[PDB]
Parts: structure tokens; C-alpha cells; sequence
């Protein structure tokens, strides 16, 4: 569930920005209301902030060794004062932005690993909040 | 759903529609699903007349969105100088923090808007403010190659 959502959104953004072409998650239109909801929300969020999250990603100067800690620090910041659906959208937009920045610096392993770290953060941190907030079905209702 | 209509008209820069909605009781502070108000949208899109009408009708100049973003962050980031002035005159907080601890001065410095950096400084912006990662506006200016702004911040 969660892994599929992350893969779909990141895959969609990488294709949207012209970084990747062909078979894989995020290829073609959303197969699923949850996935459509996150694509639409991420897109809207990103047109507002323009280059903000790509600039933040670049400002981190990640290396293969520091990237997980830096990813985790940003994620913690975004969730200060508790999760809400908008901060969750920011978290996805930032994750995809960090994958794109890793492509720019040609660290291809991070494109995959950042996605792994997104899933683990969601499952170990935000899982309790999401469930009590009505789960992804509720997110879909509000952002779809 | 006057609030939704006000949000849409503010973003689209439709001056006449905004006045009608306000005169019909639309909530000047209505929030969208990202926490943005009509003032956030008009400030980001650069519609000055709408910014002024919203403020005159009671818009909260310091309203913050989901990540803490305020209308002044957006005006500073996008480089709208007249809107920055109008917001500051109306009580905008020069030191508000958003996202990662960015201050409007961080965003103007990174985006290379020199006059806005100076206006923010004259209004009390904290030159030494650090974002969550330790970076000051000076650091961001230099990293983005804006030497003019960096020198101004160093002098300050």
C-alpha cells in the first residue's frame, strides 16, 4: 500500500520532469484514487512553491553517507507541530524533489533509497496519525 | 461557498469579483486545503490591488499556511516589491519562519532580490537568522551566486 503510493508519486514526478522514460511505477495515468489524489495534490502544491523544494534539496548537499540523516531532518521539520494532510503532501513533494536532485548529482542509488526512507518514515512515524485521521481514504476524499 | 470563490478570484487577480464577494460577506480569511488564504494567493501571484482590498477588508496580514508560510514570505520569494511594502505597512512580521525555518529575508536573498532584501533589513529583519540547517541569508545569497546581496548582508 504505502510502498506503492511512494513509488507511484516519485515515478510520476520523475517522468513529468523528463528524468525517466518507460516501464515502471508512475508510468501512465493513476490506477487508483489514492494515487490520483496524491499526484493532483503534489502538482498543485508544487506550482505554488515553484522551485522551493528543489532549492531546499540542493541546499542539503547530500552525500551517500549523509542523505538519510538529512532526509530525516527535513521530514521532522515539515511535521513540526503535528501532522496534517498538507504537511504530508509537502513531505511527498520534498521526497520527490530529493530524488530529482540526486539524479542531478548522478547518485542513482539515492533515487531508490530516498523512496525506501519515505516508506519507513511513513510507517514508523506518521502511521498512528494517518489511521486516526481517517486513513488514506480520508486523504483521498479531501484532496481528490 | 463564497470562501472558495474568494480564494479563486484572489488567485486569478479578478479585482471586480473580489469586491463583490467581499461585499456579499465572503470570509476574507478563508483557508484552502493547504492553509492558504486569499491574501497568500494574491501576494504570491502579485496582484497588488487585491492585496490592498483584502487588507482594507480585514485580511490577517500574518496568517500562516500549513508549513508556516505567510503572505510576506511569498511576496519576498516572488520578488513583488510593492506588495512587500504594502504588507509591511499593514503589520507583516518580517521575522516569520516557514518550512525549514526560512525567514522572508532568507527567501529574498536566495532568489536574488536586492531591493527587497534592503527593505526587509530597514524593517528589522534579523540578518543573523539561521534556518534549521544553520544557514543564514548571507549563506544562501552566496551559494546562489548573489554577491550584491551578500555584501549588503555582511555590512548589515
Amino acid at each position: 500500500d504505502t510502498r506503492a503510493l511512494v513509488a507511484d508519486f516519485v515515478g510520476y514526478k520523475l517522468r513529468q520532469k523528463g528524468y525517466v522514460c518507460g516501464a515502471g511505477p508512475g508510468e501512465g495515468p493513476a490506477a487508483d484514487p489514492l494515487h490520483q489524489a496524491m499526484r493532483a495534490a503534489g502538482d498543485e502544491f508544487e506550482t505554488r512553491f515553484r522551485r522551493t523544494f528543489s532549492d531546499l534539496a540542493a541546499q542539503l548537499h547530500v552525500t551517500p553517507g549523509s542523505a538519510q540523516q538529512r532526509f530525516t531532518q527535513v521530514s521532522d521539520e515539515l511535521f513540526q507541530g503535528g501532522p496534517n494532510w498538507g504537511r504530508l503532501v509537502a513531505f511527498f513533494v520534498f521526497g520527490a524533489a530529493l530524488c530529482a536532485e540526486s539524479v542531478n548529482k548522478e547518485m542513482e542509488v539515492l533515487v531508490g533509497q530516498v523512496q525506501e526512507w519515505m516508506v519507513a518514515y511513513l510507517e514508523t512515524r506518521l502511521a498512528d496519525w494517518i489511521h486516526s485521521s481517517g486513513g488514506w481514504a480520508e486523504f483521498t476524499a479531501l484532496y481528490g | 461557498d463564497l470562501g472558495k470563490k474568494l480564494l479563486e478570484a484572489a488567485r486569478a487577480g479578478q479585482d471586480d469579483e473580489v469586491r463583490i464577494l467581499m461585499a456579499n460577506g465572503a470570509d476574507v480569511n478563508a483557508k484552502d486545503r493547504f492553509g492558504w488564504t486569499p491574501l497568500h494567493l494574491a501576494a504570491m501571484e502579485g496582484h497588488l490591488e487585491i492585496v490592498e482590498v483584502l487588507l482594507k477588508t480585514g485580511a490577517d496580514v500574518n496568517a500562516w499556511a500549513d508549513l508556516g508560510t505567510t503572505p510576506l514570505h511569498l511576496a519576498a520569494m516572488k520578488g513583488h516589491l510593492e506588495i512587500v511594502e504594502v504588507l509591511l505597512k499593514a503589520g507583516a512580521d518580517v521575522n516569520a519562519e516557514a518550512i525549514v525555518g526560512y525567514t522572508p529575508l532568507h527567501l529574498a536573498a536566495w532568489e536574488g532580490h536586492l531591493e527587497i532584501v534592503e527593505v526587509l533589513l530597514k524593517h528589522g529583519a534579523d540578518v543573523n537568522a539561521q534556518d534549521k540547517f544553520g544557514k543564514t541569508p548571507f549563506d544562501l545569497a552566496i551559494d546562489n551566486g548573489n554577491e550584491d546581496i551578500a555584501e549588503v548582508l555582511q555590512k548589515a
